[PDB]
RNA sequence: ACAGGUGCUGCAUGGCUGUCGUCAGCUCGUGUCGUGAGAUGUUGGGUUAAGUCCCGCAACGAGCGCAACCCUUGUCCUUAGUUACCAGGGAACUCUAAGGAUACUGCCAGUGACAAACUGGAGGAAGGCGGGGACGACGUCAAGUCAUCAUGGCCC
């Protein structure tokens, strides 16, 4: 499962772009055309871009590397959550806090605070707390976990970032370029394709299409994990 | 000047008076006048040693003064030779023979008076105030604490226009009554004028 | 012999309610003789007539402290505390009348720099 | 030798105080933006007594301020009953003075972004900060004090 076919992408609607007014002139090369005033993505370049992309995460999964899944749009809010835990990889789905990576040294405390609130809630430390006060601590934990749910077990910077709708997650791209960690992103035909090492021209607004990309990444990173366990004995 | 003494505002909630005697209103004044006289004398005759807290509780007749220094060996001396000559001296200006005992300071860095005296001594010895102020902050935090605020007021650096420089590190929440804050305001008689030294040591609620 | 403890700004009133004709005796003296204030008389006898039973219970009140209208409020509160003893169905009516609440109002202390609790020494 | 000086300088100072103002503000670390001074955080939608709280948000957090911890009053319980009290010597009650209970938007109905919150209702002595006090952020006014005291310099 390293070569995604062209047929399912067309079935899921990975070719529909955006209006012929919002497009980025740097998006020009791999655009098939403009029907009914909508840009059509050239799938030949998409499927080739995936094949290089899935061949990248596979090498990372065979080297116990850690790739971060980034997506906070409605079309990619939940799907990032389940596919990441299937792959056992960090994710961000609610909002990319400004400075998740460049200011990673400061976020240690917030994650450390979150881990502390989990340990005290396992054995049970609410007996010493009042009715309202325990809920005050409980409400803090859910808010502090809602923002940092996938990166609580990240432990250092990732060496690869998977973003969907590069236009939406512009802050993540700017942070990644600052730190130099490669980013494998999905660009619609309105976004900036620069500062993205492994480009994936695709429709990032369709619920079916987004799930197809993230899952195809998920099986790929899972497949490398299986191959990494063939050297234990 | 708009800040209350952080020891007097805490005298009943989380602190204790360094005096524990009951006297009648006729006799209250002469005890207190005698009580204050002990403090002034003991603060000069025992200046070499670093003394922070002197509790003076006098039972019926006697008086159990309890100094808390960080150098008991030089207050006591060889087999208590120096404490005894002080025993016969404190009684001379007080009533019947009063016993004096010494308490030990495990950490001579969490007491505001001890920290303040060190800064006061350093300013006396022609030390730049910036380094003296910063070091005392470093020592107190490394000695185990939850907050230090040290403020130096006067002609810092021998300048003509006085100014206040203060370096805070930690919490030191003065408005919390259950804070256990050690405070001390000592002075530094330099060659260009008195320099005030104020130290706050927050050591946990 | 239901007992109620009545309190007002500085007066504490103890009442001993008992079924009888309706006589009220305050500090061993009749209510009219003790209270020359018609306001105080009405305030003392208000809860009894509120629920349509003025001449049903004999009262023995012993007041202390406070003033001539603070004692009336203390007696009213104590009479409420005593009426709620025999029957719990009168408590709704007395609460709706506002007699079950002990007035926490007190003379506010004089403040330094001030001439009274709040009066200030006029400036110009 | 000196002591002594309420002699001078508060515009050489320490300590203490007023004041804006018990106003809700004042900053910092890291990150990011800008050549830079700087900005962001701290703004926006609400909301609040409050930079109070929630949600958004290149910010993520923290500190001093707000609030709470303290005193007093408001109801009740417990120990105790003299020099206090007096329902029937009594150990009931008032009182006295130590330790506690209660109050938490806890419950209901609505509005409100599926929120913070707000509006009313029950119970209760007390309802939303129950009433009052203490506590006065960074700083401002070269504010006041050399005559409480201490103190550099000057002077007798």
């Amino acid at each position: 499962p390293t070569k995604i076919e062209m047929r399912d992408l067309l079935q899921a609607g990975a070719h529909f772009g955006h209006q012929t007014r919002f497009w980025n002139p740097k998006m020009g090369p791999y655009i098939f055309g403009a029907r009914n005033k909508i840009h059509i993505i050239n799938l030949e370049h998409t499927v080739k871009a995936f094949n290089e992309a899935l061949n990248y995460v596979n090498g990372l999964a065979s080297k116990k590397n850690k790739v971060l899944f980034v997506g906070t749009k409605r079309a990619a809010s939940g799907i990032i959550a389940e596919q990441a835990t299937r792959a056992g990889m960090p994710y961000v789905d609610h909002r990319w806090l400004g400075g998740m990576l460049t200011n990673w040294k400061t976020l240690r405390q917030s994650i450390n605070r979150l881990k502390e609130l989990e340990k005290q809630a396992e054995d049970g430390t609410f007996a010493k707390l009042t009715k309202r006060e325990a809920l005050e601590r409980t409400r803090d934990m859910q808010k502090l976990e809602r923002s940092l749910g996938g990166i609580k077990d990240m432990g250092g910077l990732p060496d690869a970032i998977f973003v969907v709708d590069v236009d939406h997650e512009a802050i993540a791209i700017k942070e990644a370029k600052n730190l130099g960690i490669p980013v494998i992103g999905i660009v619609d035909t309105n976004s900036n394709p620069d500062n993205v090492d492994y480009i994936i021209p695709a429709n990032d607004d369709a619920i079916r299409a987004v799930s197809l990309y993230v899952t195809a990444m998920a099986d790929a990173i899972i497949a490398g994990k299986e191959y990494a366990q063939t050297q234990a004995s | 000047g708009q800040k209350v003494h952080p020891i007097g505002i805490r005298l009943g909630v989380v602190k204790k008076h360094n005096a524990n005697w009951y006297a009648s209103p006729k006799q209250y004044s002469e005890y207190l006048i005698n009580d204050i006289q002990v403090r002034e004398y003991l603060r000069k005759k025992l200046d070499s040693a670093m003394i922070s807290n002197i509790m003076i509780e006098r039972p019926t007749g006697a008086a159990k003064i309890t100094i808390a220094t960080a150098r008991p060996g030089i207050v006591i001396g060889k087999k208590g030779e120096d404490i005894e000559r002080l025993q016969k001296e404190l009684t001379k200006m007080m009533g019947v023979p009063a016993q004096v005992n010494i308490e030990e300071i495990t950490s001579p860095d969490l007491d505001a008076r001890l920290v303040a005296d060190g800064i006061g001594s350093q300013l006396e010895r022609r030390v730049m105030f910036r380094r003296a102020m910063k070091r005392a902050v470093q020592n107190s935090m490394r000695s185990g604490a939850k907050g230090i605020k040290v403020e130096l007021s006067g002609r810092l650096g021998g300048a003509e226009i006085a100014r206040t420089e203060w370096y805070r590190e930690g919490r030191v929440p003065l408005h919390t009554l259950r804070a256990d804050i050690d405070y001390a305001s000592v002075r530094a008689e330099t060659t260009y004028g008195t320099i005030g030294v104020k130290v706050w040591i927050f050591r946990g609620e | 012999r239901n007992y109620g403890t009545g309190r007002r700004k500085t007066s504490t009133a103890r009442v001993f309610l008992a079924k009888g004709t309706g006589s009220i005796v305050v500090n061993g003296k009749p209510l009219d003789e003790y209270f020359s204030r018609e306001t105080s008389r009405m305030v003392v006898r208000q809860p009894l007539e509120l629920l349509d039973s003025p001449t049903a219970y004999d009262l023995y009140i012993t007041v202390k402290g406070g003033g001539i209208s603070g004692q009336a409020g203390a007696i009213r509160h104590g009479i409420t505390r005593a009426l709620i003893e025999l029957d719990d169905t009168n408590k709704p009516a007395l609460k709706a009348a506002g007699f079950v609440t002990r007035d926490s109002r007190q003379v506010e202390r004089k403040k330094l720099g001030l001439r009274k609790a709040r009066k200030r020494p006029q400036f110009s």
